[PDB]
């Protein structure tokens, strides 16, 4: 059958899958308590998007629709969400919320736009700062709508809007900033579904290995870790592919281009995350030439050389 | 901080005119920017031109490109709004707003200080 | 053995390569004087990449780089660019501009970000509102610098710092945004070099074809148009691919997945542009699931099925 | 509008505290935000700490969140930042701010209002 691939990138060429930012660095991970369970960045190997997973580089963390109505609170401006392809978003579609919806706890912030349709000024436009905190009891994406922190309570209308995310960052003390946690999609004392199913090293000596990005923030010092299984590219390229998984495990080595050697290999498993043979934290030490190549299809019992 | 108030509005039929009048007191820069907005009943507040203070540059929307003219007096602490071929449409509390940040004259946002308005009235 | 191939992608699946968002439609343009020369989103059919063009949609129209100066003027914040990756920016290269850049006249309104290194409050963050005129005496990105129009001069500092587009306007009256006019990108006076030719129809009753999008604007009635060649996910393929070209005419088929019909066929030039045989302004009506198909390649003489 | 006045700096030697105030006065509604910031010579303004004037909701940067802690007396109109354990990186002018926006409790930015500053120098 069609031979699995990867696509030939260098970090600096890839992509976050779960926001919209460039690769920094591969990072390793000790095991805890952690369950991995993302819901941007999920695609198996292949080809079948998981999750909150859509394919565009720009819709992960954006949201787009109609600010239908206004709450005094917090969190005041009720926005009802479409697709991101401008398709009305059913509640009751077998997904956990929108595709590419933010799958963590934490304040999103960028800046809303509009453009008027109608009868009240068509094709009139504006565009301002804005905030979405996942914590939000009025975050409930499941349902069909987030509310906005804006910046400018009276330059805004009820007109078709977009949310372009820029950054994260804690909310406050007591609502930080984790990549890990999932938001409460359908609002609070609720449970999400629909799940794509939690990630785990089950191999012992065996640690996820992350594509790293350290993305803005906007005071403080969070380092702004937001860490994808895969990046979007892989993504991207298994759909297209769409290559039957000869076995459970793809194992791949990590070569520098510019000598032809392997500076290690990894095993890329077939619900699309990767685990490598090393024991602690660490950032990876790599060339920055260097990209992953697909190697060959190895059995449970594939015993990784040490990382 | 800006003090804004605006004036010259009333009852006029369509195919007149109007020149509104906003006073600006208070600390002004290189970077202030005066705008002009409007609201009819019911609906969204429209931006319809702005100008930098210091330099008098304009940017007019296209829906009152033609006929509106943001401008600047001369010698006064004053802008104006000369408002030609009137319309129905145009009925509206027309304000005048004051920026310290330069942004675009492009740019409908960040606008601070706020006059009362003023009420324009078109009829047929 | 790679041989030539456009991905699988629908329109709301595709990238606008000039600027960072979805296609909304397909648009075949009245021939004009009109001289097509944009830099981003330009790519030969067997991968070369031209122009500022970039594979990432998160680097079209991002700056990247350290503040180091402010003067008393509109643009005030001296930002001196870095490439997007992180290397240092070589002035002397083969190219009109950082990758990336802007290739338009007129204000790209986004945020810009900071996060600080060295002795100074190491690892602390801040992010605001952010305005880039093309059409600024200080837009220098080919001789390694822009100036930033930013909303608050007071939380400001001389710190690694990103720009984020979010949408593009007028500047004002006298300086309109103009997609076909490429920004002065080593400044007044200065003509560009090293910039990917230009395109036009070479043929009876042919037009060019632009993946449009609609982006976001920050006021006023501009519809926001900017409309690519080829859409960034096609420039992303032909990189991995790099098939050689057979002819100079790559003959497409735009065709409904659902029927398996052909709706239009269309000219895939070289260089990487697209005619259409039509004549006027056109926003093609096509089903939302359509794609193009590689069909064959063709010669010089090849007349189009009238569209 | 918003009118504030930090007080109660000095010179402290490493390892002392100090408590740091803030008075409030003028037209302050449910989004109000307050914050604390400094700046040594010749560096940057940092961001420090902020609050919910409202509710006494809090932020801390991750610098001073073991040792200073922002806090509100209500019945009077006035900020405080507890600052203890002090060492001489902590030497710098402090600044309190207001905000009419919400945004979140840990952005630093569109701080509208300011007070002259204390000056407060660790030995």
């Amino acid at each position: 059958s069609k031979p699995f691939s990867l696509p030939i990138l260098t970090l600096s060429e890839l992509t976050n899958s779960r926001f919209p930012v460039p690769i920094d660095s591969l990072f390793t991970a000790q095991n805890n308590v952690l369950q991995v369970q993302c819901q941007n960045g999920r695609c198996t190997l292949d080809g079948e998007l998981q999750g909150t997973t859509q394919l565009l580089p720009t819709g992960i963390c954006a949201f787009r629709g109609r600010v239908t109505a206004q709450i005094n609170q917090r969190d005041r401006w009720h926005m009802q969400l479409q697709n991101l392809n401008g398709t009305t978003y059913d509640p009751t579609d077998d997904v956990p919320a929108p595709l590419g919806t933010p799958d963590f706890k934490g304040v999103v912030f960028g800046m809303v736009s509009q453009r008027n349709v109608g009868n009240d000024a068509p094709g009139s436009t504006r565009a301002q700062q804005a905030w979405v905190s996942t914590y939000s009891p009025q975050f409930v994406p499941k349902l069909g709508s987030v509310n906005l922190r804006i910046s400018d309570n009276d330059d805004f209308q009820f007109q078709p809007t977009k949310f372009t995310p820029v950054g994260v960052n804690d909310d406050d003390d007591g609502h930080p900033f984790r990549q890990w946690e999932l938001p409460n999609y359908s609002g609070e004392l609720t449970l999400n579904m629909n799940l794509a199913p939690p990630v785990a090293p089950n191999f012992p000596g065996e640690q996820l290995l992350f594509f790293r990005s350290f993305v803005p923030c906007s005071g403080g010092y969070n380092q702004g870790i937001i860490d994808c299984l895969i990046p979007q590219e892989w993504i991207q390229h298994f759909y297209q592919e769409s290559a039957p998984s000869q076995s459970d495990v793809a194992l791949i080595r990590y070569v520098n281009p510019d000598t032809g050697r392997t500076l290690f290999e990894a095993k890329l498993h077939r619900s699309g995350y990767i685990t490598v043979a090393h024991s602690g934290d660490y950032p990876l030490v790599v060339p920055a030439n260097g990209h992953f190549r697909f190697d060959s299809w190895v059995n449970q019992f594939y015993s990784l050389a040490p990382m | 901080q800006v003090q804004l108030q605006e004036s010259g509005g009333g009852l006029v039929q369509a195919g007149g005119s109007l020149r509104l009048s906003c006073t600006v007191s208070g600390r002004t820069d290189s970077e202030s920017t005066m705008g002009w907005f409007r609201q009819a009943a019911g609906k969204g507040r429209e931006f319809v031109a702005a100008m930098n203070w210091r330099y008098a540059t304009t940017y007019h929307t296209d829906s009152v490109k033609g006929r509106f003219t943001i401008s600047k007096d001369s010698a006064k602490n004053t802008m104006y709004l000369q408002m030609n071929s009137l319309k129905p449409e145009d009925t509206a509390v027309y304000y005048c707003a004051h920026r310290y940040i330069y942004g675009s004259l492009s740019d409908s946002g960040s606008y601070d200080n706020w006059g009362q308005g003023t009420q324009v009235t078109v009829s047929s």
